[PDB]
DNA sequence: CGACGGCCAGTGCCAC
DNA sequence: CAGTGGCACTGGCCGTCGT
């Protein structure tokens, strides 16, 4: 076993220079420095562990090294280089695995002080490398004159940078074996750090090689990216803005602008008592200035002339209150509030900081009685609407436009395990949160996305979208897991035709998605108010439709108590919080893994969406498996290519129809194979459909 | 005998007025401008017949006071033939205000 | 002196 | 007592940096 780290000049997109890399083999005990012109050894020394049937272990080699080296050595070596997904290990993904309860900086891309709870000390030392390595660097040049560039620290290898590269690999190392030292996942009859990689994956928990062949998978769908059609989203900029335009035009003439106190740092005192009055605006009260200037001149000192008058604006001793001109701005919650107060609304909710609640719901039901200001309530929530829309588009910091490649597709970045739950989550866009066909502007933005907007490297032809969604997952989790109260009964009846149209029926819904968000919120414990709301009632109409399902279903109750009997000994309220005394605070996932509980309450969520999320995990995982074995190859210039993963459904682009019918029923197949593979007490689908993008295959 | 300026009428009541029109451009949730206001009052009086007082409360009329650059209150504008004759900003004294007055008259 | 940016709570909505 | 996430925009606050 190794274990290395390298050191070049660019993240992966645009890296055309290995600046150095380190070696530590458990074998000799000894560390090895490869410089610049080393690359070629450095290489050879890897795939030497890789003839030996040995491991390679890297700190976020699975998204950078492995893939970065593969580069490289074609570019400066024209080598071909691709150590196989089996020799490879990601301290990175152990630890997201083994700590999942945690966060992290995703490798310093997210401020540390923005992350909540407490970060893994070796984790944080690797992810800060970078920042620290370029503090050194700057400080360093002003002690020499030299000015600091963009990011030079890059540019060429220095000595600092090959200490750094030593750094991490023993910081990772340090890391591999306090991650090792964990029973639940490694065995501690064996030493890990001796033992070819058949043994590694096979003696260690089955989570372990579900993460790393998760992580490997998904790193290879961020280099695909997801074709995105540019020109149409410029053009929905393009109407967005102009509609955004018209409405802050209406809006501004309907609500006039206004003065804010601004600037003031005295406090305004009685001039009488001189007793402070803090709720007075601050003011200014200048030291200098008066009517007329100093006398320049006998008869002027000896006020006998006129003597020139100040032109200045203030006058010493004469307090005033500094202030600004605002206009109304439509985003401003604030804004909206105020105005409408002065138009006679009377908030009835607030929020827990004193401040009115100002979101759509209430929006919607406000009223006033001047006719025009009530129409700009409507405004007012389309131009909310246009923001989003514009914000996600075009404008905001992880806008697509933004983050749009050179080779048109968008790489948007995946944590596999970023959920405490065993879900991934997705940023650097969000690929996980566009907006659906069915909202406003949906179907533009989803359409953006799709396979038709990449075109064939050889035949220029247009790519065909796979997507394919599994049913009802969750639901059918919670089937297998009441099988042993109801003996799969539900299990059985959830088959019955579509499961959210038959609620949506008997909850009289009207929409399939109004009943998903209904079901879900209260197999998880939504309030009668919490679902009330969600089904457009109140209170009432939420305990009729929660006992009427509870009844329908009295296991959801017997699973919900066994889980409060295995997990809590017991609990009480002290203040603002449930204070809980744990048995044991972590559910064990279906691959082995230790799910952390947050609260007794979500017990039940955290059971089932961890369970869909490692079903969905190994499902992908085995889709692509299959269809690899079935002669297809995995890229643009390939066959077909994974362009992203949201939760439990896969979008993949295909080269051709034929060969997108066969990712469908591939995945079909991978998807019965995993519930067969887990003894799932409930048969698990898919759902598939083969279009030119997004807005038709989802 | 102040005059109660509003948006709508400001332009012909001070810009078209022909002869000196002092304006404060005042709120009603200012400090000083609460101190001013006794002073204009009084001021109104003595200097009826060279000199007109009004008074715009920049909340209820929100239209004018950006032409003018506002950028404190209260805010004191003195007016002659539609053109701006001087400024003063803040909450001056009977004496400090009889003194602009005088040397701007 | 004050415009402006990185950091931050508050609030809300997007998706699964 | 729905849950898991990302992220945009306003308004505070404060230190760097040009008027
Ligand atoms: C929408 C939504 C979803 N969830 C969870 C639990 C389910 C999974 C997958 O959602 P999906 O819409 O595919 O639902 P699914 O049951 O898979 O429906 P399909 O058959 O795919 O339509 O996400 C949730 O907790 N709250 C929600 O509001
Ligand atoms: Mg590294
Ligand atoms: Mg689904
Ligand atoms: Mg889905």
């Amino acid at each position: 076993m190794i274990v290395s780290d390298i050191e070049a000049n660019a993240l992966l997109e645009s890296v055309t220079k290995f600046h150095c890399g380190v070696i530590y083999d458990y074998s000799t005990a000894e560390y090895v420095s490869y410089r610049p012109s080393d690359f070629g050894a450095y290489l050879d020394a890897l795939e030497a562990e890789v003839a030996r049937g040995g491991l390679i272990v890297f700190h976020n080699g699975h998204k950078y090294d492995v893939p970065a080296l593969t580069k490289l050595a074609k570019l400066q070596l024209n080598r071909e280089f691709h150590l196989p997904r089996e020799n490879c290990i990601d301290t990175l993904v152990l630890s997201r695995l083994i700590h999942s309860n945690l966060k992290d900086t995703d490798m310093g891309l997210l401020r540390s002080g923005k992350l909540p709870g407490a970060l893994e000390a070796w984790g944080y030392r690797l992810g800060e490398m970078k920042g620290e390595y370029k503090d050194d660097f700057k400080r360093m040049l002003e002690e020499q004159g030299e000015e600091y560039v963009d990011g030079m620290e890059w540019w060429n290898f220095n000595e600092e940078m090959m200490d750094y590269n030593v750094q991490d690999v023993v910081v990772t190392k340090a890391l591999l074996e306090k991650l090792l030292s964990d029973k639940h996942y490694f065995p501690p009859e064996i030493d890990f750090t001796d033992v070819g990689y058949t043994t590694f994956w096979s003696e260690s928990l089955e989570a372990v090689d579900i993460e790393h062949r998760a992580a490997w998978l998904l790193a290879k769908q961020e280099r695909n990216g997801f074709p995105f059609d540019t020109k149409a989203i410029e053009e929905l900029y393009v109407e967005l803005a102009a509609r955004r335009s018209e409405l802050l035009r209406k809006l501004t003439e309907t609500f006039g602008s206004w003065y804010q106190p601004k600037g003031g740092t005295e406090m305004f005192c009685h001039p009488r008592t001189g007793k402070p009055l803090p709720k007075y605006p601050r003011i200014k009260t200048p030291k200098v200035g008066g009517i007329f200037k100093k006398p320049k001149n006998k008869a002027q000192r000896e006020g006998r002339e006129p003597c020139e008058l100040d032109t200045r604006e203030y006058v010493a001793g004469a307090p005033y209150t500094p202030v600004e001109h605002v206009v109304f701005n439509p985003s401003s919650r604030d804004h909206i509030q105020k105005k409408l107060q002065e138009a006679g609304w009377v908030p009835t909710k607030y929020t827990d900081k004193g401040a009115p609640v100002v979101d759509d719901e209430v929006l919607e039901g406000v009223r006033v009685d001047d006719p025009e200001k009530q129409a700009a309530i409507d405004l007012i929530k389309e131009y909310l609407m246009i923001q989003k829309r514009i914000g996600q588009s075009a404008e905001g910091d992880k806008a697509w436009l933004r983050y749009v490649a050179e080779d048109g597709k968008i790489h948007g970045s995946v944590n596999p395990n970023g959920a405490v739950t065993g879900r991934a989550t997705h940023a650097f866009p969000n690929l996980a949160q566009i907006p659906g066909v069915r909202s406003p502007y949906g179907e533009q933005c989803r359409a953006a996305f799709g396979a038709e907007h990449h075109l064939d490297g050889i035949t220029g032809k247009p790519w065909v979208q796979a997507g394919i969604d599994a049913s009802g997952l969750e639901l059918r989790c919670l089937a297998h897991f009441m099988a042993r109260f109801d003996n799969g009964e539900y299990a059985h009846e959830i088959l019955n035709g579509d499961i959210h149209t038959k609620n949506q029926i008997a909850a009289e819904l009207p929409t399939r998605d109004n009943a998903k968000t209904f079901i879900y919120g209260f197999l998880y414990g939504a309030g009668d108010e919490k679902i009330g709301q969600i089904v457009g009632a109140g209170k009432e109409r939420g305990k009729e439709l929660k006992k009427k399902f509870l009844e329908n279903t009295p296991a959801i109750a017997a699973l919900r108590e066994s889980i409060q009997q295995t997990l809590v000994e017991s609990s009480q309220w002290v203040a603002g919080e449930q204070q809980v005394k744990w048995k044991r605070r972590w559910i064990k996932g279906l691959d082995g893994r230790k799910v952390h509980v947050r609260s007794p309450h979500a017990a039940l969520n955290t059971l089932l969406q961890s369970a869909g999320a490692l079903i969905c995990k190994l499902w992908i995982i085995k889709t692509e498996e299959m269809l690899v074995e079935k002669g297809l190859k995995h890229g643009w210039d390939g066959d077909f290519a994974y362009m992203a993963w949201v939760h439990d459904e896969i979008q993949v682009g295909c080269r051709t129809e034929e060969i997108a019918q066969v990712v469908i029923e591939t995945a079909q197949e991978a998807m019965r194979w995993v519930g067969d593979h887990w003894n799932f007490r409930c048969l698990l689908d898919t759902e598939g459909k083969m279009g030119p993008n997004w807005a038709i295959c989802h | 005998k102040i005059i109660h300026l509003t948006d709508d009428s400001f332009d012909t009541d001070v810009l078209k007025a022909d002869g000196a029109i002092l304006v404060d451009f005042w709120a009603e949730w200012c400090g000083p401008c609460k101190m001013i206001a006794p002073i204009l009052d009084e001021i109104a009086d003595e200097y009826q017949g060279k000199l007109t007082v009004a008074k715009l409360n920049i909340d209820q009329n929100p239209g004018t006071a950006p032409k003018y650059g506002i950028r404190g209150i209260p805010t004191l504008l003195l007016f002659k033939n539609g053109e701006v004759a001087a400024t003063k900003v803040g909450a001056l004294s009977k004496g400090q205000l009889k003194e602009f007055l005088d040397a701007n008259l």
